[PDB]
């Protein structure tokens, strides 16, 4: 890797977009639990049959799984056989979590979690 | 004694497990940084060539 | 009673233990229901048929009974006809609370509480 490119050409050093994560004031709660899928930043989790902690997806098998109880978010990534720090409670943006999809408007994001201490808002 | 008998405490016996620093002994330079990473270099020079 | 010892012997007074109950920073609530049966100091309870308090048991039935759902944390001890303080807020700890058998490992007892304000975490 050196070649000290003699051009002439446009270019971005980058683009920074920051990432509001809170939409209220309510109280944080955290907890570090394992993991059992491969994770990343702000992904809604489930817990499995085993007690892991996979990532959140509805309509898994008949019966309900329990992959599909949504129950954190996550804080940082880990690997399968890594322990996560996932949030329990607070009030947290609409578009900052990574969800997936089937599971796009403002209806089914707070659906999602109805009951909990996560709840899900809108960034004025 | 009589209902209950009575006591002179004498001093704490005050257990304390410390762990003293052999290994920080090698490490005497102390960065208090604000960024993010620290960078190194190194750079080996082959001159012992016929 | 009457008489006082002038021999010479030796005792214990006895000893001393803490009993860590909290585990983290959420907030705390309370509330006083009346008892359906004993309920010993930080015992985990449910919620009768009646609206007692009867302490959490669950396989209680083809359809589970309330009592399968665990509700609250107790603080004082009560008989049956008394009312029991008990908690609905906070972090609790892992080992202090009175749990019953075939409830022993670690992920049954979160997945108790995996929607509540309750949250039982481990002390480090």
């Amino acid at each position: 890797t050196s070649l000290p490119n003699y051009l002439a050409g446009n270019g971005d050093l980058g683009s920074w977009e920051p990432t509001q994560i809170f939409a209220g004031e309510a109280d944080i709660v955290t907890e570090g639990g394992a993991a059992g899928a491969d994770i990343e930043i702000y992904q809604v989790i489930a817990k499995n049959a085993a007690g892991a902690m996979v990532p959140h997806d509805p309509t898994a098998t008949e019966v309900p799984a329990p992959q599909s109880v949504a129950i954190g978010i996550a804080a940082q990534p880990a690997k399968s056989g890594q322990n996560v720090p996932y949030y329990i409670g607070g009030v947290f943006n609409h578009a900052a979590l990574g969800w997936h999809a089937s599971l796009d408007t403002l209806a089914k994001r707070q659906a999602v979690f109805d009951r909990t201490n996560i709840h899900i808002g809108n960034l004025y | 004694a009589g209902l209950y008998t009575t006591y002179q405490l004498l001093e704490v016996q005050r257990k304390l497990k410390t762990l003293p620093a052999f290994f920080l002994q090698w490490f005497p330079r102390q960065i208090n940084f604000q960024e993010d990473m620290i960078a190194f270099d190194k750079v080996i020079q082959d001159v012992t060539r016929v």
